[PDB]
This record gives structure tokens, sequence and C-alpha cells, in this order.
């Protein structure tokens, strides 16, 4: 079928111009469309018929098409522009009429660092009343998107009963993760406190909760 | 504001038929084309097919033999059936409004034009998991605000949504009326094979005493609906 060729990845610093190409075999004689898919979101049309801007799409996005290359040009790139970008054409000949490019990941280099905000919740009285206990450690607003979580019962490390997510991007371009510690109500009651300790870029934020 | 909304089963067993519907609101099916698209985990977008409001169809050759798309103008809906599913069909499925364009580059009597299509309005997606595993509805617990979850003028409170399968659950607050400050964290997949997640809302601390906060949890694959009051 008709083959669309996109770079797997394009990297740029904030404020720079990013260019994402789509090749090519006399693509200039076809009509090219572009879609943006941000992490965890539905795709959005950002260009149609080579250069047409859909309502609501930022002025910084610009489509062009010529010869064997269509280009999506993003001027003054922001952290929020990080996404997968797909080109698409409709081929009358077939057999595959609807062709998508493989997609390009746009990465924005050198975004500001942000230490994590950490909130720790003790088990609810309801959960205790059902003979269970879960500690909930919520970690948000951090960058870059790598942390490690350690739990402590009093001052002793605890590794059993721990489940932690991998970080994912938030709407504000920073990252979030959560960690859960499963305990028996007896264990919860028997220590003076439990702590969630979050390490990010070599520095640590620790929150503690205690029974009642 | 034309809106599209997928509805699906969430969980389908291997070999059975996947059935989805897209409900259009704020606009009509009439005069437009209507596509289904899917995206398996860690893969690109795969266009499945479209249907014109009149019923004419077109399909991607790779799924053609197993798929049927239909349209119901009387209910402003259109639908998809996919026979004989396997885990390769586990994916997020989208519906999207699809436009027909024509470029007339020369003389119309010389038929010097061509046709194209593109998708302008997208649904939010519905996650379909093909699994022999059984659905499980969650338990829901309040995460009370306290002097340990305040940050000066704001405070965090939430709901813990525990031990469900498969994804997803949706959490709203005050029946959708409260949106600002709402952060629903991605789910953890536990060693038990079950998911858990937390949803947190950040509110003014000065007024925690007099305000009412309720989290509404919906897990469609198990038909579980829970409202949980969250207070100090």
């Amino acid at each position: 079928s008709y083959v669309l060729t996109q770079p797997p990845s394009v990297s740029v610093a904030p404020g720079q111009t990013a260019r994402i190409t789509c090749g090519g075999n006399n693509i200039g004689s076809k009509s090219v469309h572009w879609y943006q898919q941000k992490p965890g979101q539905a795709p959005v049309l950002v260009v149609y018929d080579d250069s047409d801007r859909p309502s609501g799409i930022p002025e910084r996005f610009s489509g062009s098409n010529s010869g064997n290359t269509a280009t999506l040009t993003i001027s003054r790139v922001e952290a929020g522009d990080e996404a997968d970008y797909y080109c698409q054409v409709w081929d009358s000949r077939g057999p595959t009429n609807w062709v998508f490019g493989g997609g390009t990941k746009l990465t924005v280099l050198g975004q500001p660092k942000a230490a994590p905000s950490v909130t720790l919740f003790p088990p609810s009285s309801e959960e205790l009343q059902a003979n269970k206990a879960t500690l909930v450690c919520l970690i948000s607003d951090f960058y870059p998107g790598a942390v490690t979580v350690a739990w402590k019962a009093d001052s002793s490390p605890v590794k059993a009963g721990v489940e932690t997510t991998t970080p994912s991007k938030q709407s504000n371009n920073k990252y979030a993760a959560s960690s859960y510690l499963s305990l028996t109500p007896e264990q919860w009651k028997s220590h003076k406190s439990y702590s969630c300790q979050v390490t990010h870029e070599g520095s640590t934020v620790e929150k503690t909760v205690a029974p009642t | 504001q034309v809106q599209l909304q997928e509805s699906g089963p969430g969980l389908v067993k291997p070999s059975e038929t996947l059935s989805l519907t897209c409900t259009v609101s704020g606009g009509s099916i009439s005069s437009y084309y209507w596509s289904w698209i899917r995206q398996p985990p860690g893969k690109g977008l795969e266009w499945i097919g479209y249907i014109y409001y009149s019923g004419s169809t077109n399909y991607n050759p790779s799924l053609k033999s197993r798929v049927t798309i239909s349209v119901d103008t009387s209910k402003n809906q259109f639908s998809l059936k996919l026979s004989s599913v396997t885990a390769a069909d586990t994916a997020v499925y989208y519906c999207a409004r699809t436009l027909h364009g024509r470029r007339i580059y020369g003389i119309v009597a010389f038929k010097e034009w061509f046709t194209y299509y593109y998708m302008d309005v997208w649904g939010k997606g519905t996650t379909v998991t093909v699994s022999s595993a059984s659905t499980k509805g969650p338990s829901v617990f309040p995460l009370a605000p306290s002097s340990k979850s305040t940050s000066g003028g704001t405070a965090a409170l939430g709901c813990l949504v525990k031990d469900y399968f498969p994804e997803p659950v949706t959490v709203s607050w005050n029946s959708g009326a409260l949106t600002s400050g709402v952060h629903t964290f991605p789910a953890v997949l536990q060693s038990s094979g079950l998911y858990s997640l937390s949803s947190v809302v950040t509110v003014p601390s000065s007024s925690l005493g007099t305000q009412t906060y309720i989290c509404n949890v919906n897990h469609k694959p198990s038909n579980t609906k829970v409202d949980k009051r969250v207070e100090p």
C-alpha cells in the first residue's frame, strides 16, 4: 500500500522550532492530515488538507506539503507540545485507503526541575472496620519523571505489601505516581507510625502518619 | 459542540464478538461520515472503517473479514461489531466524525479532482480488554482531609478505589459538578491481578467544615456504582 514515513522521534529545547516530516512518494500531490496524541489522551486533529488549521488549534502549529515531504512545523515549542504526532492521507487506489504514518514522539529537552509534592493517607475507619488496611502515598508535580519510594514502619524498612506505579505525565506537564502499602489492622495499630519516603533527584521528601 | 461518546463492555471473552456503540450529541449523524479507530497498547493508530449516514461503508483490509459497522440515524448512533476476538484485539477503541473533501486541481469537465477524508471530532475512547479473567467491582473508601493533608489555603481529600478488574473506573465528584482541583491518579496493577486507584480533590481549607464532598465511582464492566461521602 501507499507508505508514509515519519521519524520515530524529534527532540527540541523550549522556544525552538520543531519540524516533523512525513514521506513521501509524491505525497505533494495528495492531501495530508495531522493528529496530535498527548500522553493518556484521545488524538486531536491539528492540521487538515496540508495546511488548514482546525478551530482551537494554537497558532504555533503549521502544516505544509511539497514534493516528497509533508511537514508539521511547531514554532516556539512548549513542554505541553510533547505528544505523538501522526500524519495521514487518503489513498483512492487502495488496497489500504486509510494510511497513517507510524508516528513521531516529540520530546522537549531541558524542562525545569520540580520537587515532588507528597500526600500520605492513613487507613480509613471504614477499611479498618472491614478488617483491612491500606496506606496511600500520592506523589505529584515532579520533574523529571523518575522517583523511588521507600516505606518505613516506625524506623524500619518494609518491602512486603508494597505496590507502586510508574510515573505518568499530568496535565501541567509534570509527573505523578502513587504507592500503596497493604497492612493488617493489627500491624497498623502496633507501630507508632508509618512513613512514605520519596526520593527524587537525590533529595528525599518523607511524610508520616500515625494511628488516630 | 458536537460530542461523541463510546459505550462498550470493557471485558470480552476470547472468541466472542466485540460490540460497541457511539452516541452523537450536539449534532447530527446526517450528512457526515463516522469512523472507528483502535490503538492496542504501545502501538500506533489503526483505522478500522467508516460509514456514511446513508449506510455506505468502507473498511481497512486487515480487519474487513471480521468487522461490521452500522448506523442508526433514528437514535443518532453508529456501532461496530468485531467477530472472534483474541488478545490481539485488546485496545482503546475510538469513534470519530469523518469529513469528505474534494480537491479540484484542474478542469471539472476533465474530472481533474480527487477525494479525501479526515477525522475532525473524536470520542474519548473506550478500553476493551480481551481476557478469560472475571470482572471484579471495587471497594471504595474515603481519604479524609486532616492537618496532614493541608498546604496552607488548600487541602487534599479523596477516595480510594480498591481491587477491581478490568480497567477503567471513572471517578467524579459531587456528580460531576466539582471538576477544578480533581486529580485521578493512574491505577496500580497489583500482584493479585487486580487494579487500585485514588482520586484526590484539592479544596479550600478554610471551608472544609461547611462543605460537602462526595466521590462517585463507576465501574462499568461490573455494573458497580458507589457514592462515598468524604469528611474530616
